[PDB]
């Protein structure tokens, strides 16, 4: 949150982003896919010497239909394709003994806890 | 009782996706920039790094949520310039190309209408908002692509590659997945849009006018906004020191008899963030509940036609629109309900000559005089013929068979 | 790990470790010691029994939807765009892995597409002829009938149509011949 000076040290090719200021990566005219997040649709990569920039990311490639109003565009071949998908379904069983992890082999230190009703159990 | 008439009718429906990323520090909150409180809250063993990376958690996870719901298409499809979907008119919910912004007229109602100093004394006090990693003008970019997607290619978009087809064919091919033949569209099309454009003009009239539909998506904001002021005003106490501001201690105090102050102090600012870190673990699950539902229904009533009842809105489902809403999604539902209703006197079969004849699909019905075979989902009656319905049996044990004759075309035409 | 690293603190005490508080210390002096450790420990206690209780309420959102998906996608065939995979949904398979669960699906997609000229209609003598179950499309001078999903050609007959009205109506309707099985045979 500094508009870019207020930062202690400068260097090479400052840069101003609607996420802060960014400082040490070169600004570029084009657009690819996101790598590294920055924010307010900022992303930065490592690239061809080989020197970190960021860019605006960029949705992708852009078609259109060729749609009238009496054409239709029919498939003739096929293709089976086969995909994964991972699903956790259960964590670890954990228990804990409160009278030993917070006093342990003492005893005094459990007839001073008992005071405390019921967090224990 | 067979229904006659039809009629169009399009409804929204409103789901959060996301709230705001926030982030405070712990250090900073409950010290401030004195070091002897640094000190003592280091005596405390780890209790700020936890906040801190709870308090990330929820952050990058509201980023994953929006990706989620709206980023389904690897394309950017574009419409058309030439506008010729046999008399439907979508200028209402496409983009205008006007405004720099690129959205429709009802993003923008919807926009005028959610309301989202108060901020600078938290922004002042180690509290910070962090931005959204999708721009909105790049959010009504997806949803742009999905409605242009949708309303040139049907279902095919959304698994493989987009196929093109007229507007009116694949008006009757969504009919004829709800039970309903391909003639009557044709038949009456110039009415179903007429029917379309009207229940779309009353949607932005009921957004315009002083109604309170947007309040599940305000909800959201007004908690959010709301835990930080008593955040804020936990801040403001004595949690039994002498005073609540932490240098009139350090000015009138030497530090052994400033210590226990301090310390009581901590232990109150502490307890006051773990409660809000609490809340807010709570609020994001619910959130993210939410956004997953959000998603199952983009991806089916949107992308294809879904089958299940009072899923996607009342009535038969036809088709979806999305639009963007600030921090949530709106979806413009449109159905298929049945007007006008007649009586009529039915039978399970009919015995020709000792043979029971059973509908292939359809329904017999008579007007008191003549019986007919129809759809169940609209009248048209039409005569009874051989290839009309199929025999199974003798007409001796069904329960209400009835009397009548059979037209069996292929006699005639040998004659 | 934190759990236990937390032991290692002394929210304010003397020493850490609990004996060598007593160890130089007479009673009513080390209790309030022993009474400061004891709250800070058990609050790090706390506070891992509520992050543990809001982890297995989100494990178990996934282990509804990991129920819901075998019960669908793996007994039967779904028909949900894109609950069971990207395309038409054939059929999956399970597969375990620790704590918790894999699907493979098999899926459909179309690969070559092209073009046509279409009709919504096909009218004969007056009659307007639509498809039973299929798509009116040609080659530029013929036309044919064929299924949704995969092109096959096939020509237009009598019981490959149904007539509703007259050729009036219908909006793109174009002129066709229908071939009529029946009267060559008759011949
Ligand atoms: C950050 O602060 C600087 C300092 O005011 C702003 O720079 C000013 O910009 C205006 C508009 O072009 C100029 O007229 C001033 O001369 C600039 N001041 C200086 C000292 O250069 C800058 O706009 C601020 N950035 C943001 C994003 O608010
Ligand atoms: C549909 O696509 C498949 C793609 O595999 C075609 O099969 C290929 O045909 C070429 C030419 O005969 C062979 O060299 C390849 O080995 C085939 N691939 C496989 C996996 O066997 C198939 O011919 C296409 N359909 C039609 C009707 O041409
Ligand atoms: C089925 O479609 C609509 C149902 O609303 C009817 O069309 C309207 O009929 C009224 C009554 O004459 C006219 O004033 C309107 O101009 C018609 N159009 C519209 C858009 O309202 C139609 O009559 C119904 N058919 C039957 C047999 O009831
Ligand atoms: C679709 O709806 C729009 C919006 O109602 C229609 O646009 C109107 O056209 C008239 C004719 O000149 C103008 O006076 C209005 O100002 C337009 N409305 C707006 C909001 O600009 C349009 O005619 C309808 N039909 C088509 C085919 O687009
Ligand atoms: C029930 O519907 C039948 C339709 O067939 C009506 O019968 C028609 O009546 C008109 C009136 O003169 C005749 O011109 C038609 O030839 C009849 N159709 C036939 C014989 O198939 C019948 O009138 C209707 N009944 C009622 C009570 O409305
Ligand atoms: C429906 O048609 C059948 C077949 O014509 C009728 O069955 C016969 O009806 C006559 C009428 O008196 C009886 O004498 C016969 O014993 C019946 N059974 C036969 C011929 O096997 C039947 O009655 C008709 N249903 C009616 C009139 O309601
Ligand atoms: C469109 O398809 C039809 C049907 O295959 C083609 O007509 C055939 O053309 C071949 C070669 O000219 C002839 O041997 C067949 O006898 C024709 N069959 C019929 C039923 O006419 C037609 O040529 C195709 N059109 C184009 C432009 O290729
Ligand atoms: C489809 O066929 C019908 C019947 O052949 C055509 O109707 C004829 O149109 C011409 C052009 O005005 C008239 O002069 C004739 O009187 C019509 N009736 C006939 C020939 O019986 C119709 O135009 C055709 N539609 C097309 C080719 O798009
Ligand atoms: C990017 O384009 C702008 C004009 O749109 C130009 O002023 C700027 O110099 C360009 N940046 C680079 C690195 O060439
Ligand atoms: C059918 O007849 C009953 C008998 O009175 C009547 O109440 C009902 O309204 C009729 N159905 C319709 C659709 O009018
Ligand atoms: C179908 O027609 C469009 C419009 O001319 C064209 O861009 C496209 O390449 C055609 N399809 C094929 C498979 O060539
Ligand atoms: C398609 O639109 C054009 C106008 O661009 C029109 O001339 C043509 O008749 C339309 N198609 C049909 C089948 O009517």
């Amino acid at each position: 949150d500094v508009n870019c000076w207020r930062v202690y040290s400068t260097g090479s090719n400052v840069f101003q982003t609607r996420a802060g200021c960014l400082i040490g990566a070169e600004h570029v005219n084009n657009s690819y896919e996101c790598d590294i997040p920055i924010g307010a649709g900022i992303c930065a990569s490592y690239q061809t010497s080989q020197s970190i920039i960021a860019y605006t990311m960029s949705l992708g490639a852009e078609n259109s239909v060729a749609y009238s109003n009496n054409s239709i565009a029919i498939p003739t071949n096929f293709t089976i394709s086969v995909t994964t998908e991972i699903l956790p379904v259960s964590m670890t069983k954990t228990s804990v003994d409160c009278t030993m992890y917070i006093c342990g082999d003492s005893t005094e230190c459990s007839n001073l806890l008992l005071q405390y009703g019921s967090f224990c159990t | 009782a067979i229904p006659t008439n039809f009629t169009i009718s399009v409804t929204t429906e409103i789901l959060p996706v996301s709230m705001t990323k926030t982030s405070v520090d712990c250090t900073m909150y409950i010290c401030g920039d004195s070091t002897e409180c640094s000190n003592l809250l280091l005596q405390y063993g780890s209790f700020c790094t936890q906040l801190n990376r709870a308090l990330t958690g929820i952050a990058v996870e509201q980023d994953k949520n929006t990706q989620e719901v709206f980023a389904q298409v690897k394309q950017i499809y574009k419409t058309p310039p030439i506008k010729d979907f046999g008399g439907f008119n979508f200028s209402q919910i496409l983009p205008d190309p006007s405004k720099p912004s690129k959205r429709s007229f009802i993003e923008d109602l919807l926009f005028n209408k959610v309301t989202l100093d108060l901020i600078c004394a938290q922004k002042f006090n180690g509290l910070t908002v962090l931005p959204p990693l999708l721009t909105d003008e790049m959010i009504a970019q997806y949803t742009s692509a999905l409605l242009a997607g949708t309303i040139t290619s049907g279902w095919t978009f959304g698994a493989g590659a987009a196929l093109q087809i007229p507007f009116a064919m694949q008006m009757a091919y969504r009919f004829n997945g709800i039970g309903v033949t391909q003639n009557v569209l044709y038949e009456n099309q110039k009415l179903i849009a007429n029917q379309f454009n009207s229940a779309i003009g009353k949607i932005q009239d009921s957004l315009s006018s002083t109604a309170s539909a947007l309040g599940k998506l305000q909800d959201v904001v007004n908690q959010n906004a709301q835990a930080l002021n008593t955040l804020v005003k936990q801040l403001s106490s004595n949690f039994g020191a002498i005073s609540s501001v932490l240098n009139d201690i350090l000015s009138r105090l030497d530090p052994p008899e400033a210590e226990v102050q301090i310390d009581r102090l901590i232990t109150g600012r502490l307890q006051s963030l773990q409660t809000y870190v609490t809340q807010q673990l709570i609020r994001a699950a619910e959130i993210r509940a939410s956004a997953n539902l959000a998603a199952t229904k983009m991806s089916e009533c949107v992308l294809g036609q879904s089958k299940r009842v009072d899923f996607c809105g009342k009535g038969y489902h036809l088709m979806s629109f999305p639009q963007s809403a600030p921090h949530g999604v709106v979806f413009l539902h449109v159905t298929y309900v049945p007007a006008q209703e007649k009586n009529f006197t039915t039978a399970p079969a009919i015995c020709h000559d000792g043979k029971a004849h059973f509908p292939r699909e359809g329904v017999f019905v008579s007007n008191g005089t003549h019986w007919f075979v129809t759809q169940r989902n609209f009248y048209e009656p039409q005569i009874i013929t051989t290839d009309n319905t199929f025999v199974s049996g003798n007409c001796d044990v069904v329960i209400g068979i009835v009397n009548n004759t059979v037209y069996d075309p292929l006699q005639p035409e040998l004659d």
